[PDB]
Parts: structure tokens; sequence; C-alpha cells
């Protein structure tokens, strides 16, 4: 029987949104992963949920398909599930209709059975009291049940990278990223958004809300717009899949009818251009399967996966993937067809004929990757790429590495991490292989939570090979920032690899680290050695919330190390940084607004207006207790250091002074601080003299301070120039990131360590 | 027990008789050995001849009954007759002659059988035929005694016991002997007394002319006429036809007669009166298979031991055209509308060359067509005879359609598998030259497919109008001008209405529009238009089409307020296919509703709904109508000997829809105990039990599954092994 390609869908932030098939009294899970103590990871506790036609004011019935909106560029946070009814239930989480809420807790837009709006916060099960609700099982396959579900897009562009290649000049790995323009159908700004579901019996819908209202709209139609109704409910289709086309508001409706025994093709265009949107069919082509193969053997249609193909690649044309099994032997056909238009001087062209030695359970398409997962019985998975149908674990082996671009990687998988021995599909409710290929999901059904498989290397004892893994690795993040992926799988791989490197050789591990993280700036195009101009960028940018965090995981098991420890304190710093700041613009654009509203005292909006001004500074006080406490521990430790210099346990100390924008983020966070002191001075809360216990307080802590802010601000200073002029006394690049990543000196610069 | 027994005994006639397998001389030795394999414990009772021809005469009748009195609750136009004929021709051919060398002529009975069944029957089929129409009405029971009285079973006296009380039938009327009468020229009875000869004396005088325009009885040859009145045959003697012509045909395989047999064709692919459907009752369509297959696959070597340098080639080559075209279209036939596959035929013997077999591809890929033209397609990868496929594609398009001739030494440097090919290419690029603008002339062109008509072009018209539909889907949806689209019907008017057609060419233009009709009669009244349908419901009407609504062929003027169906399965929505298949899972539990027994509704329901959710919908469904309701037709919820009666009743069914003929069965024991035998049953059940039961024993290896869960699982497989066993198919 074929699995369930779509009962669980990987949210883009995490959330994983699974069909519930065995408790009595929910019918979907939430959850998402969760760091135990640092090292080991664990699945967060289930939040079950209960889904019923008649939420709108009892019986519930099973989940057929659930589709997170992670399609392209989309937010990804409003999930709609198609039951076995029919019913499309459309469920928003992170946002409530009061007010803004974390992603754990889910809420209504509307129901379906006609469409009517009714706003309404959803509650866990297990909270809720015990409700006279039963599991109705619709065993029945009606007209209106939706084969595949589809989401559009908006006209928002997405940039991604393709692959990278080993620049053997430099002897460094080189990516290049290529803007990738909408293709298909995309809905314009004006509509908030719109689905697509092909039903059964050949009905089409096509759910849609205006951004300027509240009440939402469906338009439905027929495949098959003949003039007898004896034909329209006919249209029994076994696999409906719907592929975008590079033709401008076109989606290629392949369905394969058993009753005429054809694959039949269909092209759906649509009008955007608040009129509601026009909707049109119009037929195409139809082909017959092939009932043998060259030798004599006969073949069965197993299934029928079309590829969504950009323009990107050399032929755009979908590729229809007609599996086909050779009986009674292990073999496995996969035809490769196109669809081309028909020229003189449309039809479907054959390219080749790809074997495959062990039968395949089922077949998923990665998104943005262009990945096709052939899960085979025995639990090996084998993913062919779309460009070429070359094995991804084994493209090294056979890859032609003479020439101007050499070890071509995509992928880590590349690089020769496979998964191991998976349990048998018999047992498994359902398989997905995660985002990053890293590891694949595996739901028993004995096991009430869900388990999880990583990737392993079986030479793991060659040092040689640890040039090309951190590079693997390098680029398999750079793909999952711009998709907005979090990538949780490839960071629990990563460490699990380099866990068994330090069982053997600790200081193997250490240098894997350094060599790793390095080649995420060169990918990225991010210079640590740049001038300085690039170096206020990289404060504000996002990585650096990731990126850290991922030594942050990476070296959970190394106690007594400083490499977490100097992540964290930038880490923390970039918070102590959104403290000062983040309200030091805030509170300029105040000043303003007393001067022109100066005009009205009495109203009833200038008192709350003049409340919260003074109430604002108090609550960072206990903000500043925090950074009066951080630049203590880093002097305390210069006392300490002096007597003992040999002492390695405290090379923490030499990583943060040799931060090159952290010295320059203190300095504007003292700047900013003598800016609020003077602003504050020169202008003083004086309607009320209560109220200036907060201002008086600002100016206390800081005269109180145990070490002067000036001094202290002039020991900074005085090292960035330092540092400076050794740059140009010797040119080197590796001590920029000894001074951030490793916290360390290295000992060609043994007497620098002296100067400190 | 005797519901379990009748139960069992009418689905196992059913299945026989769609298995075509009445002329097996093993079918009273499995009837008889019924009652034996469905008890296992031993019964050793003495059936008499009598017992078993009455049993068979009340078994017959009922399911007869039931099949007649399940039609109404069908949808009105899911049509399908075949079986309706099939059970016709069983009894009023097989039973008569099943007591003819199988009973001692007792009257008594007879008199017996016939008169122990029940009026349900009888109003049933009074009450459908008064609603479908005093008028003269028949029922089957008439037609039984009146072969029996012919065969001198019974005397005269016999028919006016069972007569309505208030009419009777006069004997000397009634025929009494089996020798065969033919209307000559002069209108007197003439006796054929031998039957070889005088097809054989028929078919050298036959004219190909003679074959649709001869709307008209009195025609000269007596052969046709027979055809026309194929209804009153003798009922020993359609025996001997039958037989006459499988021991003419074969010969005329071995001596490369190519006269007799495009003629002999020619008269089984119209099926006038229901003509071929008699054919396929008696001789096994498998060994009709194998021989005609045998001709299309070893003509090849036929082509290299003959000259053309005499002034008989261009008569021979013109036979040999014809002999070989005729034969492709009653395999399509075939195919189509009798439900055979070409593809099964060749696994079972395995004399055939499946990868060198040209005729395998050729149906599968019928109604497309390759948009590149290839001379062979097993040496794609080598160039040579592609730089001459180009060549020979110019030099037909400038014969045809410019010099206006063709030349005979194009006819002999190619074959007709290539012609096969040629034809339909050319048609498409002129027709889609003229749609889009290209070919602006069309006077030219209307001369130009006059040349298509040729004997010994004519099989190049077989896949031209398959593509039609295709061509014309298209050209429905999209927008055409008029003046295009009048282009269009008068480029088809030329192949649908001929100006004039040769004497070899008139009966195969009609048959060539007889395979692919239907479909085109929908497209084309979607939209000259009227000649083309008037041509094509004249081509409908020349001989009666299976599983068609009559009210299309007639809708001229006809408007009933009910939407036409096309198809022979068909579904709306007021009864979707939730409502059947809820009442079949009230059939399939508690053997409710009335659409069972009626394998032309359920086959094609099970493929609707693949064999994989149809029983995964039912398998575990049952769990929730048995742990509630209880077993039906027992009081007491006490035992499981009661559910398991049950079970059996569905895995029997299945066991049919796998197991098709005798030997079979005994392979299928050896698949289960452990290539060849899987081949042939892609779809069926067997397979995904022994499927699954060997991967998931792979999993008890490793641990994966619950020890409880994996002795369910085998559980039903073994129980499917245990009937399979103990009862001979």
């Amino acid at each position: 029987m074929m699995l369930g390609e779509h009962l669980m869908s990987w949210s883009k932030t995490g959330i994983i949104a699974y069909s519930d098939s065995q408790s009595s009294n929910a019918n979907i899970c939430l959850t998402f992963l969760e760091s135990i103590n640092g090292i080991n990871w664990r699945f967060h506790t289930p939040q079950k949920y209960v889904l019923h036609p008649q939420l709108h004011e009892q019986f519930f019935y099973n989940i057929s398909s659930i589709h997170w909106n992670n399609w392209f560029s989309l937010p990804g946070d409003m999930l709609a599930v198609c039951d076995e009814l029919g019913n499309m239930t459309m469920l928003i989480t992170g946002q409530r209709p009061d007010r803004a809420t974390t992603y754990e807790k889910l809420t209504m837009v509307f129901q379906d059975n006609k469409i009517y709006n009714h706003v309404m916060p959803l509650k866990p099960v297990d909270k809720l009291k015990p409700m006279n609700i039963e599991r109705k099982q619709t065993r029945k396959e009606y007209n209106t049940s939706i084969l595949e579900f589809r989401w559009l897009t908006s006209s928002k562009s997405v940039i991604v990278s393709q692959f990278c290649a080993f620049d053997s000049s430099s002897n460094t790995y080189r990516s290049r990223a290529q803007q990738v323009p909408p293709y298909g159908v995309y809905h314009p700004p004006f509509i908030k958004y719109a689905c697509l579901a092909i039903r059964k019996n050949g009905q089409i819908d096509f759910w849609y809300q205006f951004s300027n209202s509240k009440d939402h709209k469906k338009i439905t139609l027929q495949l098959l717009d003949t003039s007898n109704q004896r034909f329209k409910d006919l249209q029994w289709l076994e696999f409906a899949r719907i592929t975008p086309m590079n033709d401008d508001q076109c989606m290629l409706i392949t369905t394969y009818s058993k009753l005429s025994k054809n694959i039949s093709f269909y092209k759906l265009h649509v009008n955007w251009n608040l009129n509601d949107p026009s909707l049109k069919i119009q037929f195409i082509l139809s082909t017959t399967l092939d009932p043998t193969d060259d030798e004599g053997h006969v073949l069965k249609l197993e299934n029928l996966h079309v590829v969504s193909k950009s323009s990107i690649e050399k032929d755009p044309s979908p590729e229809i993937l007609v599996l086909y099994n050779v009986c009674d032997t292990s073999k496995s056909l996969v035809k490769r067809y196109r669809l081309a238009p028909t020229q003189l001087s449309y039809n479907l062209r054959r390219h080749s004929d790809i074997v495959l030695d062990k039968k395949v359970t089922l077949i998923t398409s990665e998104m943005f990757d262009a990945f096709v997962s052939f899960y085979f019985e025995d639990g090996t998975i084998e993913s062919y790429n779309q460009n070429d149908w070359k094995l991804e674990t084994e493209r090294l082996i056979s890859q032609s590495q003479l020439g101007k671009f050499k070890n071509i990687i995509a992928s880590p998988l590349s690089a020769g991490f496979n998964y191991g021995k998976l349990p048998l599909p018999p047992s498994v409710e359902w398989m997905k292989v995660s985002p990053s290929m890293c590891g694949v999901i595996v739901k028993q059904y004995n096991k009430k939570w869900p388990q999880f498989y990583a990737a392993v290397q079986k030479n793991y004892a060659d040092p040689e090979k640890d040039s090309i893994n951190a590079t693997a690795l390098a680029f398999g993040y750079v793909k999952s920032l711009h998709k907005q992926i979090s990538a949780e799988d490839l960071t629990i791989a990563a460490k699990t690899h380099i866990l068994r490197i330090s069982f053997l050789d600790r200081k193997r591990a250490k240098e894997f680290i350094t060599t790793l993280l390095k080649s995420l700036y060169s990918f990225f195009n991010i210079s640590p050695d740049a001038p300085k101009e690039i170096m206020d960028k990289i404060i504000t940018s996002r990585p650096l919330q990731k990126i850290m965090l991922l030594q942050l995981e990476l070296g959970s098991c190394f106690s007594q190390e400083n490499i977490e420890e100097m992540a964290r304190v930038i880490l923390y710093l970039k918070n102590v940084l959104f403290a000062f700041n983040g309200v030091a613009r805030n509170f300029h654009f105040a000043i303003e607004q007393i001067s022109n509203n100066s005009n009205q005292q009495q109203n009833p909006k200038l008192f709350q207006t003049i409340f919260s001004k003074q109430d604002l500074i108090h609550s960072l006080i206990p903000v500043a207790k925090w950074f009066v406490k951080f630049i203590t521990y880093l002097t305390q430790e210069i006392l300490i250091l002096i007597n003992d210099p040999t002492n390695k346990e405290y090379t923490l100390v030499h990583g943060i002074f040799g931060a090159k924008m952290s010295r320059t983020l203190i300095l504007s966070i003292l700047n900013e601080i003598k800016k609020v002191t003077q602003i504050v001075a020169k202008f003083p809360e004086t309607s009320y003299p209560i109220l200036n216990e907060s201002s008086t307080f600002l100016k206390l802590v800081l005269s109180e301070s145990p070490v002067d802010f000036e001094k202290f601000e002039t020991f900074l200073v005085d090292v960035n120039n330092k540092f400076i002029a050794l740059c140009e006394q010797q040119p080197s690049q590796e001590r920029e990131f000894s001074l951030l990543v490793k916290a360390e000196i290295p000992p060609e610069y043994a007497k620098v360590g002296d100067f400190l | 027990d005797m519901k379990l027994l009748r139960y069992y005994k009418n689905i196992w006639l059913n299945n026989k008789i769609i298995n075509w397998e009445i002329s097996n001389p093993d079918f009273l030795s499995k009837y008889s050995a019924i009652t034996s394999s469905i008890f296992q414990e031993s019964f050793n009772s003495v059936q008499n001849l009598d017992q078993l021809l009455t049993d068979l005469i009340e078994t017959s009748f009922t399911c007869f009954a039931q099949f007649v009195s399940n039609k109404q609750y069908h949808q009105a136009n899911s049509n399908l007759t075949l079986l309706e004929r099939k059970w016709v021709i069983f009894i009023t051919k097989h039973l008569p002659l099943l007591i003819l060398e199988n009973s001692s002529r007792s009257p008594r009975v007879v008199t017996n059988a016939l008169d122990n069944i029940d009026e349900k029957v009888v109003k049933a089929i009074r009450i459908y035929f008064t609603e479908k129409d005093p008028s003269t009405s028949l029922d089957i029971r008439h037609d039984f005694i009146k072969g029996l009285i012919m065969l001198n079973l019974q005397p005269a006296s016999v028919i006016n016991n069972y007569l309505r009380e208030d009419q009777m039938i006069d004997t000397s009327i009634l025929p009494t002997r089996d020798d065969l009468f033919v209307r000559n020229l002069q209108g007197i009875q003439e006796v054929v007394h031998n039957t070889n000869s005088f097809i054989i004396s028929s078919l050298d005088t036959l004219e190909l002319e003679s074959i649709t325009e001869s709307i008209t009885h009195d025609s000269s040859n007596g052969l046709f006429q027979v055809l026309h009145n194929f209804e009153s045959v003798a009922p020993t003697k359609q025996r001997e036809i039958v037989k006459a012509f499988l021991s003419i045909f074969e010969d005329a395989i071995k001596e490369l007669n190519y006269n007799r047999i495009a003629k002999i064709c020619a008269l089984l692919f119209f099926n006038f009166s229901h003509s071929l459907t008699t054919i396929l009752s008696f001789s096994s369509p498998a060994a009709l298979m194998k021989t005609l297959i045998k001709f299309v696959d070893l003509s090849r070597n036929g082509r290299n031991g003959s000259n053309g340098n005499d002034e008989s080639s261009e008569y021979e080559t013109i036979n040999i055209s014809l002999s070989f075209s005729w034969a492709i279209l009653l395999i399509i036939n075939l195919t189509q509308t009798y439900g055979i596959s070409v593809v099964d035929v060749a696994l079972k013997y395995p004399e055939l060359s499946i990868k060198n077999s040209f005729i395998i591809n050729f149906i599968s890929n019928l109604p497309n067509v390759s948009d590149k033209y290839y001379l062979e397609e097993s040496n794609v990868n080598d160039s040579d005879m592609l730089t001459k496929s180009h060549n020979t594609v110019q030099s037909w398009l400038c014969d045809l359609f410019v010099n206006g001739s063709i030349t005979d030494q194009l006819i002999q440097n190619i074959e007709t598998r290539q012609l096969a090919n040629l034809i339909p290419f050319i048609v498409k690029q002129v027709l889609l030259s003229v749609e889009i603008g290209v070919l602006t002339d069309i006077s030219s062109l209307i001369g130009g497919f006059e040349y298509f008509l040729q004997p010994l072009l004519l099989v190049g018209l077989i896949k031209t109008f398959y593509w039609l539909e295709q061509f014309l889907s298209c050209v429905k949806n999209d927008t055409i001008s008029e003046d295009i689209l009048q282009g269009i019907f008068n480029l088809l008017n030329t192949l649908f209405n001929p100006v004039t057609l040769n004497e070899d060419s008139k009966a195969f233009h009609t048959a060539v529009l007889r395979l692919n009709a239907i479909p085109l009669l929908k497209v084309l009244r979607k939209f000259n238009l009227e000649p083309l349908i008037a041509k094509l419901v004249a081509v409908l009407n020349v001989s009666p089409v299976y599983d068609v609504d009559p009210r299309i062929i007639n809708s001229e003027n006809d408007y009933s307020r009910k939407q036409l169906g096309y198809g022979k399965f068909l579904i709306l929505n007021e009864n979707p296919i939730n409502k059947i298949m809820t009442n079949q899972i009230n059939s399939f539990w508690s053997l409710h509703s009335s659409t069972y027994y009626n394998l032309d509704y359920l086959f094609e329901l099970i493929e609707l709904v693949t064999p994989k959710s149809f029983l995964f919908d039912v398998l575990k469904t049952l769990e929730y109508k048995l742990a509630t309701y209880g077993v039906p037709g027992s009081e007491n919820k006490r035992g499981s000997l009661d559910s398991e009666h049950v079970f059996d009743y569905f895995f029997y069914f299945l066991v049919l829809y796998d197991v098709k003929t005798a030997e079979e069965a005994s392979q299928l024991i050896e698949y289960m105990e452990n290539n060849k035998i899987s081949i042939l049953k892609r779809h069926s059940f067997a397979v995904l039990l022994h499927e699954r039961k060997l991967l998931n024993d792979l999993a008890l290896e490793n641990g994966e599954i619950t020890k409880t869960e994996n002795e369910k699982f085998i559980s039903y497989h073994d129980k499917y092994l245990c009937m399979l066993k103990t009862c001979v198919f």
C-alpha cells in the first residue's frame, strides 16, 4: 500500500504538525525539537487538538492531509488541513483575535462545509473538559475528497543557491547564488491568500480572501465541462498532480483516469484582475502507457509523480516519472516523459529509461532542492538529482575531477553521509526525509513518540577527509538561510560526527570547528578581515544569531571550554545591544513629542503620555545592573591572569578584548549612555518631581560603579589602535578569526599575548 | 448449508459463463464435484443423471432470474449487455446439447424441472417486458422447449402442456428436423446436406461488395442470408458451422491462401445478428488468437520469396495487402469491445516472441502516433535508416499530392508495417498544416485524400480514425473559425463520404468507421456537420453495438429530459460512488441490495476504485459493523463458527476474480508455497497478499512488528490458501 506522503508536514518554523490516528479524543498533534542539556535533544510534549466540522458552535472525522503554507516565500504560519469528508479547515498559529501569541497556540479563520467567518481561538484537548465527541470514521471516498492540495505564492522573489565547486586555483570552495524569479501562478498583494484543491470527482475549488475584508469567497468548477452531468460525476482520478509551468497563470493538471486508461493532461488559466478572479480550463493531450519493456517483461504503473520544474533547468518541461515494476524481479523501471509543443517544418518525447535494483514504496519531492527520493523496500534511500539523475551519495566517486570546476558539491549527502538501517516500511506509519537530507523522520506503530535517524560515515578514522567534510556541511546551512529554514536537523548530524572525532583525539576535533565555520563567511561573501565599514553590517546581521548558535551546540560537550562561552557573551552582548540602543532611538523621538504637544495640558491623552515617558526608563535599571556586573568579570580576570599566565582554563579573556566590533560596540553603548545622560540633564522632568527617581537613579548607578567608565572607555580604545598597527607589521587574516571565534592567540604571535 | 450451496453455485456458474469455459468437456464433472468440494466432510451420494440435469436446469433458471431482476436497481444507462447475450446464447444453445448427449430422454424430468420454478421469475420477466413495451412476448422457456423438439427429445404434445391455457401452438408449423434449409434464388427451401462444401463454394463466389449495401434479405448468396437469419439456426448444426470455420481457417494459414482469408475476416468483423458473439461462446478465444497472431507475426518471412515480375503480382499484392490489413481489424474489435488482451496470450504461449512482436506494441499505441517517422524501431541507434526515412516521406508526399499517381516501385520497396505508420504521419501533417493555415488549397487536397482509399493503401486508415478524437477534442475546446472548420469537415468528408469506392474497399471503409465511431459521435455533436453524423449513424445502424445507449444513436428528435451516457459505467451526484459502495458494504457484510451476482457492474467498479482501496475500505470496516451489530442469520452471539461461514462468502468471491482456468489453480498453490505465474496476474489479490506476507516476515527477523500483528495477517493468507487447495478450479 502507498504510504502517507502528506500525513506530516515540517513547517518552516520548526513546528511538526502530523496526523493522529490512535488517540480517541484528538486527530492532530503539534510538537517541535528542544534541547535537553545543551548536548542532547528531545521532541516537545505533543499538543493534541480535535478537529470536527462543527467547531463553529458532535462527531469528528479523520485527517486526510496536512499542508503547511511553507511554499516559496510564504510566512509558513497559516496551516490548512483537509479532512476525509472534504472539509478544508484553516488554522492560523502565532496570532490571537486580541493580541499576538507564540507559535504553539492555534486560532481559526473560517470553516468550509458554503463558507462563513467565525474567529475562535482553539484550546488543547487535555486542558479542555471531557466532551461528547467520538471518532467517527468516514470510510467513504466522496466526490469532494481532495486528492492534491496546492498553495499559491505572492509576487515576492526568492534568492537561493544552486551548487558550489572547488576552486583549485585558490584551493578553496566557491559558491554562486542565482535569484529565482516566480514561476507558475502567483496571487496579487491585494488578495490576502489563495489556494487550490482538486477533488476526486474532478470538481475544483479556489478559496481566496480579500485583504480589505473578512468575508471569504469560493469559486468551483469541474474538469469535464461536458453538456451531460452523466459524465461530469464520473472522473474518478487515481492521481491528480498539479505542477505549475512557466506559462503565465497556468497549472498542468496531470491526471490519470482509470475510466479511459489514459494519462490525460489539462491546462488551467486564471485572470487575477476588486473583481473575483476568473477560472478557465482547456483540454490538451492524452496518452496511453507502455505495456512491456524491451526484453519482454510486462509493466505495471505503481505511481505517477511529476516534478515541479522551474525555468532554470535546460529543458523546463516537467518530468512525468511513470514508475513501473517488472513482476517477480527486483528491478524497477522509471520511464521519463516530457511535454513539448508540436513543431512544424502537443507531444510527449521519451528521453531515456532508468533501471533501479529495488522496489520503490514511496516518492517525495524535496522543496527548493530538486531532489527525488526513492524510499526502497530495504530502507535505503537513493536521492537522484533533477539535473542529471546521478546518485548524490556516489557522485564524488564517479565525478570527472579534471576540469575548470572540480568537486561539485550540493549537499552534505554528497560527502558520503548515508543513513543507517531504517525500520522496515511495513512497521512504519509514515516517513519523511528531513529538509536538509541529513536525517529521516520515522513514526512507529508501537512508539508513542516520533523517532529520528541521523547520517553516519564509515571511514571516520581517515584524517585527510576533514577538509572536504567541513566544507560540505558549510554549504548545507547556506541554502537553509536563503530558504528561511530552521535547519535543526543539520545541527544534530554535525554534532554526532564531531563527538566521534573527540572520542579518539580531542585536539583534532577543535580544528574541525574552525575550518567548518570559516567556509560560511566565504560562501556568504562576508569577510571578518574586511575594513571596519563592513563590520557594522555584521553586528546587525541575522546570521550571527544562528552561526554563533552552531558552536553553542557543537561545543557543548567540551566542559570548561571557552568556544561556547565566547559565542554566548557576544550573543548576549547583542541582546545587551538591543536594550540600550533599542530604546535610545525610541527615547530620542520622545524629545520632539514634548515640544509640539505642549499646547494641550488638560487633555486625557497627555497624562498617559507623560506617565509612559518616565515609566520606560525605570525598566532599564535591571538591565544596567547586569551591564555593570559584566564588565567587572572581565576586569577581575585581568588581576588573576597576571599571577599565572600559563593557565589555559582562563583563555577566554583574550578573545573578548580581541574582538574588533565589540570594542566599538561598547564604545557606542558608552557614547549613547553619555548622550542619554546629557539629554536627560539637558531635558529633565519638571512637571512631577516624584517621577525624577528613575532619571536620578540612572545618573547614580553610573557614578557609583566600582570602576569608572571613562577609564574603562580608554582601555578598549587603545587596544584597537595597537591591534591595527600590528596588521600592517605583518599581513594575516587568521588573527581576525582567532580574536573573534577561537578566543586564542596563535603560537606564532606569542609575543602579542604578553602585551595584554 | 443450502443457502451456502446455492450462493456458491450461482457465483460459480456466473464466473464459468464469463470465462468462456462452456465448451470445456469438464463442465459436468466440475458441476458434479461442486457439492463434494463445498462440504469438507465426505459426501458419498450417487447422484443420478436426471438429478444433475435437473439441478443444472433450476440453477440456470434462477441465475437468469436474478440476473434480469437485479437490473432495475442499476443506473438506467449503465448499459452492459455482453453477459446478457452470453446467458441467452448459453441457455438456448448449450443446455439443449447438454441434455441431448447427457440425458436419457425422459419427458417427466423436464416437466418436473420446469414445474418446480417459482412464479416470481415469471412475474418479473413479464413486468420487465411490459415496462419495455397484446404483442407477442415470448419467454426463454419457449425457446428451450423448441430446441428440444428439433432434436427428437420430446414429442410435439409436450409444448402444449406448458403453453397458456388459452393459446396453443400448431404442431405442424414447428420445425422438427435438424437439417439445414436455405431459401434459394427461386424461393425453394433447399437442403444443405454438406456444411463445409457450402461455405467454401459460397466463399469462392462471394462478392465483397455485397456486405453492407445488400440491406435486403433476397440476396442470391445463401451464406449471406444465414448471417441476417442467424437467430433461427438448429441447435446441433451451429456447432458444426462454428467448427467448419476453424478447420477451414487454419488450413488457409498453412497454404497461404490470401483470397479466402480476407473474405472470412470481413464476415466476422461486422457481427450481423450477433454472429461474432456466438463464435467466442463456443471455441476458446485463446486458440483463435494464437493462429491469428501467428499469421501477423510470421508474415515477415513470406515477402522474401516473392518477386514482383508477373501480371498476377498486382492481383497478388492487393490480395496480400487485404489479407494482412483485415486480420488487424479482427484483433482490434476483439480487444476493444470483447475484453480480450493481446499481452496475455503471448505470456501463455512461449512460442511467441514478445520482444520481436510487432502486433503487441501496435495495439497498445493504437490511438497515438509518433511525431517522427522511423523505418525500424529496434535499431534507433543507427543513422543509416533515418537518412532514407525522410526520403520516404518526401517521396510519398510528392507522388500523391503533386504527381497524382502512385508508382509501382514505391509499393514494392515498402512493407505493410511502414505503411501502417506512414499514412497517419502524412495525414496528420496535412491536417495540422490546414488548421494552422499553412495549407490553403482544399480542392487539390480533396482529390489527394482520395488516393488513401485504394486497396493497397487500405491498412493506413486504421490509425487515422483513432487520432481524430484527440485532434477533435483539442479542436472542440480551441477557437477555430468556421471557414477553417468547414474546411476541416471538407477534408474529413472525403474519407467519410467517398464519391466512388472500389469493389474491395467499400466494405473495408465501413468496417474501419465502425471501430471507433462512438467517441467520434460524442465529440461531433458538441458543435456540412449533419452529413458526418448522418454517415456515422448510418454505419452504426448496420449491426447492433454492445453497451451503448440506444437513445444516443437516435437522438435526432427524442428529448426524454435525461442526459445521455456514452460510457459503460456512469455515476451521478444523486447516486455517488459512496452510496453504491455503502450499498456494497451492506452487501459485502449483510448481503443486502441487489448489485451482487452482476459481475458486469462489479468488475468495472473494482477497477474504478482499484483492488487496493476496494479491499482496504471493506476489510477494516467489517470490524466496526461486526463489533456492534453481530453476525446476521443467528439470534445468539455465541461461537465463531457462525462468523466463519460469513468470512467464506467474501474470500470465495475473491478467488474467482483471480483464478480463471483449470490448470491455473495448480500453479498458484506453488506461488504461495515459496516468475511466469505472477506475470499474468499483476492486479490479482493473491499477488498483493503474498507480497505483504514476505515483507512483514522480514520485519519479524528484525523485530519492528509485534508478534500479535504478524499472526493476524497470516490468518487471512492461510485462509485464502486453504480454500484454494481444497477446491478444484
